[PDB]
């Protein structure tokens, strides 16, 4: 009773993305190997060769030669697959202009990418993904007007509420208020860099400059707003977002020590504070201390981080932080229905790239590849997605219910994973082709474990029982294959087969709020990003707006961010076209290049 | 060597309490009083079961407005969660739970003191409070003292309360981890118990601008709202607390130890009735009049001399003991805040009695003022991180482990917990708004709300040693 | 002394598993090598070359008095001083007589003295050069090196999960396999260096009788770990494999919430 | 409620030392010999007098290759230091000094004791060691008692040295920062006393991974070290320093305390000879023969039972006692690495048989390995970061604190010193490598080098309170 795969049909545009990588029908067990001119058959790598040449002889150090490779064999003895994004046939909405990119027109296919093209390193999509999450600064402002109220004397409304924003976006990237002689910074470096606030109260919002509102209102289904807005209630908060080229100098830190300096300037001079009073100290430290959601935590000395680095983000908050939650997509695309897979599979890719190639690999280890083709399998092909799709086919058919409605037992954990680890194996197994394609047994493992937690999750609705079946597929994949990853993959699979439901000192905690810091976490690819979608699922799938934080949901609701938090894969992708102009960059204040 | 001079130790009514106390006997390293509020300090947490029953009820977990949303509406959201709406919304919850903790506080603190006790002798201690909604627990030195850490109370504690509660009413697996993060709120993924339920006066262990600083990192808030704001207990609390903090720097060594010992004793424990004889003197006038009765103190009492007068009739002074002199500028410098923080009933001056006590104290002397640079330098650190748009706050929420105002050796910080003490109200972030729990709770226990008293009998009791 | 039972065997592929890694059961020689060409293999040593060493000989280097050191005896590599040298092999995922996690039970079962990892692409192990020779004599001639599907290679390892080439042969991106005559043969050594003659394996076995020997389960072949009928059915009505598989999920899902909780279970 | 079972502590030479001890009287909150390893590691440190010395007398302070250059030959370098050659080059030295340390290095004692006593008879000791070269260093638990934190010996012996010195030689102000310097290394610009020469076998206390961790942040080959590769004495010194630190994380409490106490008794102190008895039937075997040694003494002695028979013969086993049965599994794994790395002579395949031992063992049993998953997930991470480009290092610098092994509680360290301690020298960064000074001078306190009877007489010393 099961559909075709989507990884030989998807679902509009028909396209079979495992024979598009060889020309060749992926259930034959034949290849040729040692024909393809090992780099020449790739574009980047070819062109690569070429640039190294011109570097080479203008620095006079050699640098990439594709005939370093070891005892005479280059690269690309075998094929050197292209990769389709996932699911682009199948959007609908989100077509309008981005300050990265013109409006993409949904629907649109990006196939024939190159694993260099999502590569980190080559790659701004996905480094502004991340710029965005560490360069933003929360704040609740009730204790700031309540200083000004009672300390200083002077009243706030919606008026003085309008000047302070004014002035905090007219000081965030660019200018000075108060001071004479003071140097200010060129406003094409820092255009990406604003301030916005939302509010649970429609008669403030309404009353308010709308050019610095975030409209929970307008960004959110009804349903979804009335949850956001009862979280809020009649209070303000702050969501400034300092200048990526600022981040790219230093740190996420950065972020509430700059909103802390520029928004107690903004209260100064809206309300006419003379220099040196006393209150101002209340303003940076509420800023800074008093009453702040930062993205993530600091960390322990090994790995030592001030907030707003990608290790401290708690799994929630990069669940909460992604918008596909409040797509039509995610709302309406199982025929009418809400789709909690959609959420899935969408928050998982900035999930796994982010805390895989941004902190991993980015903070962590290194080097020149960004452990790209590991994580490329999660988010191309509709492998990973027809699997997660399937467990939901089928406990449907089962349990007779809709998605967020299986009761949340053990057993029923364990047959949804049973089943979905037995699909994957089956079409690994049935496909040479797709066997070829995911070559690394850790892709293999990972989305068998992935595709079981997304189904548990989105037919339960419960995080951490959805995640309990990702570790139940150690031995249901190692007792099939006698494989399993690379050598250090099971470390967090073999524990949380027991820490799951441990109430051990370093061992309990729920889902929503572990993260890069969770020791057994700490240190692999290919997990976090899993859990983070089957979080954003499981609450999608119960009726919640978000999973964690309503703060960071609403927060990131924002079309003047950089990258678009709402259809990842696809930006993913477009950065892989380089159709992504980022942030940070410093043309303006540097030769003709 | 043993500090063998005498010195007298009076009370907050400028009467004395002990009279020929070697200064030996007041020193961190020997006093029995001064070592059981280290000893407290370390032992003692506070469980907030009302808080973790209300995060496991509503979903409201740790801090940073975290919740967890249990939908128990779906049916009416305006939404299918079945293909083409074959089957109708059905709720569930997955996240909440209610548990009765604070109906039943003395169950579990019965169950929490058994777990915590090694031996039915050993001192355990849990107390309910504030009807059922908090229990302060004192671990035993047993327990305590088991290997070289402070944070066993809070650890023990905080497993301890989460294995009863799962035992208690016989949990399922799903309660693990939300059980667990109603005590420890986002630990392990944060290295505090980052929004839990289990409360030390103590930072986290992570948080030491440097070895030995544990005792330092205690904000003037926290100080002011266990003393409830009686002046000179909260002054001799920070005072004591700086001088174990001191010691456990290692500072407190050598030919630099009569230098610290008297710092704790002059300004924190109003030896020889110099703070309050100065603030009897200068009350009704400003800064500069309790400048005026510091060198006549130190005069009078024969610290200082005249040294040379210049042609003008300027006269230079000379410390004939150098240690005595600067203790004498730390105790002239509270009685400055108390009089000119006092006179305004408001905190913020503090900053500025620091700097220019100081600073009037050179100009009027030639003699070097509170630690040679340091207490000009944090008046100095400390205004400007009090009014300005870089960092800082409010005087209350500095502390010896702040790298604002930590540089002091040992003689800063009481002067912040004596102007908030004298503070009338005009604070948003005094010490109800960031410590009014540590207040409520620890402020009972009467070692840290009245530690004088504590401290002088203790030093009677050992004064023939020395 | 306890006998063993090592794993649930209750069909060809898990009785294929019990036999590898078995110590008792003799794993059959199915090839000769000559000692030279084996070491050329290898490609550490060539035959008639000295030993080199990381240490000097044990009984020179001052053990202290330890009683349970004493109980141990250090085997000829540990005597002498020998370097651990590394050897490496890789499984295709296409019926193969032995596989990664059956390597490591093996290793572990049959050979003194071991380091060895497992990875999806290759396998490790790692011991005291001359012992490492005695094991690799295992590895190299009996029935769990297959020449087509069970290949030596230190280093750029790919092809476990590839398809098969033109003659049923896994791809080596180094290509120190080569079919020749329909005899697999290294025209490379291990490391991918130049060999003076090549290293003939003899004939590879066909796809059936690769079936009728293999160590992994497949979909493909109608043999899956857990067929259509097994998600959620009774432990009676699934295989053993997963039988035992719900079981230590199970047991360390509720022993890790409490202890207690597995007794009698 | 008191762990009141009966075990029988064996040596490592297969005889009995003490019988009928209460595994009460094994644990660390309970047993004083497992306290005073505990305290001497708090309370000692050493000082390197000759590293001091060489220190100011070369400019090589510090870590890093540094070096102060002081410039004798100024006027040989063909340079001119003056407009147009006016004046000839003079050399100055301005960043070096003599000091004759080693010489004087008794009474250098003698005043460094004095300076950190509290009161006669408090227990301070400092002996000369190395010939002059070395103090080693222990304060009083008066002193070591006096605030919260374990680095109080740490902090006042670098003072001490450092004021000692300056007055000793009566040195200018220019020696102040040098001195400073050459004790303390880099401190404050590090919170490590970076480069120094004051060592303690406790880490800097900015570095741990969670609340607790101290006693787990101690590399193994520090602990092979101090035992001087006597195989179960390092697993034993391992063991209570990780059961040490299991009771300060918190988690040897309420229905896991049993647990915990037994995975120290059984694996780190030989409980009825397990440990001895599997390495004696399987030493001239493999891995496998461990496995089966084992299942075999669990069966023996009734832990474990048949539960269910498979169609195919294969017999599912039951835990007839669950954390009885994990801790023999303990057992086992530290045999078994010491049967296949002792057979090897080599450290490196100890990470292989943490994984493959559990692993081998569910398969054989049907029962859950060593900590429920973490025993193979540390077999798996630890063999990564011991064998790839990422990260981590040779077995003996892991612990109990690095990420790559803390997961376990408390039954992976000791493995690794064991397979470190029959290591022949395979290494680079092996204990003479790391860890020779540790060695060679804490290795001469006997509690520390020879944990094993001293912690079973200190048992029997309180077996009957229980
Ligand atoms: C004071 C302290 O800030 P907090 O009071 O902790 O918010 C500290 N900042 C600084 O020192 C800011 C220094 C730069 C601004 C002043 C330049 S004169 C810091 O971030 O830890
Ligand atoms: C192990 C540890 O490194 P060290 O052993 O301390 O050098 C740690 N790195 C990592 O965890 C690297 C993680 C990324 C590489 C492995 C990806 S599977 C760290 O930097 O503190
Ligand atoms: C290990 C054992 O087979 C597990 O049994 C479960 C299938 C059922 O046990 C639960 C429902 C009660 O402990
Ligand atoms: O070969 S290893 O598994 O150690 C590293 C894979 S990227
Ligand atoms: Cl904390
Ligand atoms: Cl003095
Ligand atoms: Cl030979
Ligand atoms: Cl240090
Ligand atoms: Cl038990
Ligand atoms: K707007
Ligand atoms: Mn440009």
């Amino acid at each position: 009773k099961y559909p075709k795969q989507l990884f030989l049909e998807s679902k509009n545009s028909k396209m079979n993305s495992i024979e598009m990588k060889y020309g060749q029908d992926p259930a034959i067990n034949r290849a040729e190997f040692h024909v393809y001119g090992g780099v020449r058959q790739s574009k980047r790598k070819s062109e690569a060769w070429e640039a190294a040449k011109r570097i080479t002889k203008e620095r006079g150090i050699p640098n990439y030669n594709p005939d370093l490779h070891l005892k005479g064999a280059q690269m690309g003895q075998k094929v050197l697959q292209t990769y389709r994004i996932t699911g682009l046939d199948r959007e609908w909405a989100g077509g309008e202009d981005t300050p990265a990119h013109k409006g993409w027109k949904p629907g649109t296919d990006i196939a024939g990418l190159e694993m260099d093209d999502l590569n980190y390193e080559n790659n701004p999509a996905m480094q502004q993904c991340y710029d965005d999450m560490r360069r933003t600064a929360i704040n609740g402002l009730s204790i700031a007007h309540e200083t000004i109220e009672r300390r200083f004397g002077k009243e706030v409304t919606p008026e003085t509420i309008n000047l302070y924003f004014e002035m905090l976006n007219h000081n965030i990237g660019a200018g000075a208020i108060m001071m004479e002689h003071t140097a200010e910074t060129n406003p094409e470096l820092v255009k990406d860099s604003y301030a916005k606030c939302f509010t649970g109260n429609d008669e403030l919002a309404d009353a308010l400059d709308q050019r610095f509102l975030i409209d929970i209102n307008k960004m959110f289904p009804k349903y979804q707003a009335d949850q956001i807005k009862a979280e809020v209630g009649d209070r303000i908060f702050q969501v400034a977002r300092i200048p990526t080229m600022a981040v790219r100098t230093s740190d996420g830190g950065l972020s509430r020590a700059w909103v802390g300096q520029q928004a107690s300037l903004a209260f100064l001079c809206a309300y006419d504070i003379p220099a040196g009073d006393a209150v101002t100290s209340d303003f940076v430290f509420t800023i800074k201390h008093g009453d702040v959601v930062f993205m993530g935590t600091q960390l322990p000395y090994r790995r030592a981080q001030r907030n707003n680095s990608a290790g401290g983000i708690a799994l929630g908050y990069y669940s909460d932080c992604n918008q596909t939650s409040r797509t039509p997509e995610a709302l309406e695309g199982l025929d009418g229905g809400i789709d909690p897979v959609k959420v899935i599979v969408e928050a998982l890719t900035p999930g796994c790239v982010i805390t895989d190639q941004g902190w991993l690999h980015n903070y962590l280890a290194g080097g020149s590849s960004g452990w790209s083709n590991y994580i490329i399998s999660v988010y191309t092909d509709e492998v990973l997605e027809d699997y997660g799709y399937h467990g939901a086919i089928y406990a449907m058919d089962k349990w007779k219910c809709g998605v967020g409605e299986v009761p949340n037992t053990y057993e029923n954990m364990m047959t949804i994973a049973e089943e979905v680890s037995r699909w994957s194996q089956k079409n690994y197994d049935e496909y040479p082709g797709l066997m070829e394609a995911h070559f690394g047994g850790s892709q293999r493992y990972s989305i068998q474990a992935a595709a079981s937690g997304a189904a548990v999750g989105a037919m339960t609705g419960d995080p951490d029982l959805g995640n309990a079946a990702w570790h139940y597929n150690t031995p249901l994949c190692k007792e099939h294959y006698l494989r399993l990853g690379f050598y250090g993959h099971d470390l967090q699979d073999q524990q949380n087969m027991g820490h799951t439901y441990s109430y051990r000192s370093d061992q309990g905690i729920p889902y929503e709020l572990k993260g890069p810091n969770y020791p057994d976490f700490a240190m692999n690819v290919g997990h976090m990003g899993g859990y983070i979608g089957i979080i954003a699922g499981a609450a999608h799938a119960r009726g919640a707006a978000y999973s964690t934080n309503p703060i960071i949901k609403a927060a990131f609701a924002d079309p003047n961010l950089q990258f678009d938090f709402r259809y990842p894969r696809r930006e993913f992708g477009i950065g892989g076209l380089r159709q992504f102009m980022p942030a940070g960059e410093r043309d303006a204040v540097i030769p003709p290049h | 060597a043993y500090l063998t001079e005498k010195i007298d130790l009076y009370g907050d009514n400028g009467k004395v309490l002990e009279s020929d106390i070697p200064l030996e006997a007041v020193t961190p390293v020997q006093n029995p009083a001064v070592r059981e509020l280290a000893s407290i300090f370390k032992r003692s947490v506070a469980v907030n079961l009302g808080g973790a029953q209300k995060a496991l009820s509503t979903g409201h977990y740790a801090n940073e407005y975290i919740h967890f949303p249990d939908i128990p509406n779906k049916d009416k959201l305006g939404i299918k969660s079945s293909p083409g709406g074959k089957y109708p919304p059905k709720s569930v919850k997955v996240r909440t739970m209610d548990l009765p903790l604070v109906d039943d506080a003395d169950d579990i603190a019965a169950r929490l003191k058994e777990r915590l006790q090694v031996n039915p002798d050993d001192g355990t201690e849990v107390r309910v409070m504030k009807k059922g909604n908090v229990l302060y627990v004192k671990i035993s030195e047993q327990l305590a003292n088991t290997g070289v850490e402070y944070t066993t109370a809070l650890t023990t504690t905080a497993q301890a309360m989460t294995d009863l509660v799962m035992e208690k009413y016989d949990l399922d697996f799903h309660a693990s981890p939300l059980v667990h993060c109603a005590f420890y709120g986002r630990y392990p993924q944060t290295y505090e118990f980052m929004g839990g339920n289990v409360i030390s006066l103590l930072a986290a262990s992570c948080a030491n601008e440097g070895p030995g600083f544990a005792m330092r990192n205690i904000m003037a808030n926290h100080i002011v709202a266990a003393t409830r704001k009686r002046t000179l207990e909260a002054v001799a609390l920070s005072s004591t607390l700086e001088a174990i903090g001191h010691v456990e720097m290692g500072d407190a060594i050598g030919r630099w130890r009569r230098w610290q010992a008297l710092v704790h004793a002059c300004q924190g424990l109003n030896a020889n009735n110099v703070v309050y004889d100065l603030v009897k003197e200068a009350g009704h006038g400003c800064t500069g009049d309790v400048v005026a009765a510091t060198v006549g103190r130190a005069l009078e009492d024969g610290i200082i001399s005249v040294k040379k007068t210049l042609p003008s009739g300027y006269k230079f002074y000379t410390a004939n003991d150098p240690s005595m002199w600067n203790a004498y500028v730390c105790a002239g410098l509270v009685a400055a805040v108390i009089v000119n923080q006092g006179a305004a009933r408001a905190a913020q001056g503090v900053s500025s009695t620091l700097l220019y006590f100081n600073d009037l104290i050179e100009h009027e002397t030639g003699l070097p003022h509170a630690g040679y640079g340091d207490g000009m330098g944090n008046g100095v650190s400390f205004s400007f991180f009090s009014h300005a748009i870089y960092g800082g706050g409010s005087p209350g929420i500095f502390s010896g482990n702040h790298i604002v105002t930590r540089h002091s050796k040992g003689f800063a910080i009481p002067v912040i917990a004596a102007a908030v003490s004298l503070d009338s109200g005009t604070a948003v972030y005094g010490p109800e708004a960031t410590s009014g729990l540590v207040g409520d709770i620890f402020g009972e226990v009467d070692l840290i709300r009245r530690p004088m008293e504590a401290i002088a009998s203790a030093a009677a009791e050992i004064k023939d040693k020395f | 002394v306890y006998q063993r039972q090592f794993l649930p065997a209750d069909d060809r592929v898990t009785k294929n598993r019990k036999k590898v890694v078995d110590p008792s059961v003799k794993l059959e020689k199915i090839r000769t090598l000559s000692d030279k060409d084996f070491l050329t293999l290898i490609g550490h040593r060539h035959l008639g070359e000295a030993y080199r060493s990381v240490n000097p000989p044990l009984a020179e280097i001052g053990e202290p008095e330890d009683p349970i050191r004493e109980l141990v005896p250090p085997t000829e590599g540990a005597k002498a001083g020998d370097r651990v040298c590394t050897i490496i092999m890789t499984d295709s995922v296409y019926n193969p007589p032995i596989a990664h996690y059956t390597r490591a039970w093996m290793y572990h079962n049959r050979f003194r003295g071991i380091d060895n990892g497992v990875y999806s692409g290759r396998v490790t192990l790692e011991m005291r050069e001359r012992d490492l020779e005695e094991a690799c004599r295992t590895l190299f001639e009996t029935e769990i090196c297959d020449a087509s599907r069970d290949q030596v290679r230190q280093y750029t390892c790919t092809g476990h999960s590839c398809r098969l080439d033109p003659d049923g042969m896994m791809f080596d991106p180094i290509e120190r396999c080569i079919m020749s005559g329909g005899n697999v043969v290294y025209q490379k050594d291990s490391f991918g260096n130049p060999v003076d003659t090549p290293i003939n394996m003899g004939k590879p076995l066909s796809e059936e009788e690769l079936i009728e020997r293999t160590v992994v389960y497949r979909t493909d072949r109608g043999e899956p770990m857990t067929r259509e009928g097994d998600p959620g059915a009774p432990d009676e009505e699934v295989r053993e494999a997963l039988q035992w598989s719900r079981r230590i999920q199970w047991l360390r899902m509720l022993g890790n919430m409490v202890p207690d909780k597995i007794k009698g279970m």
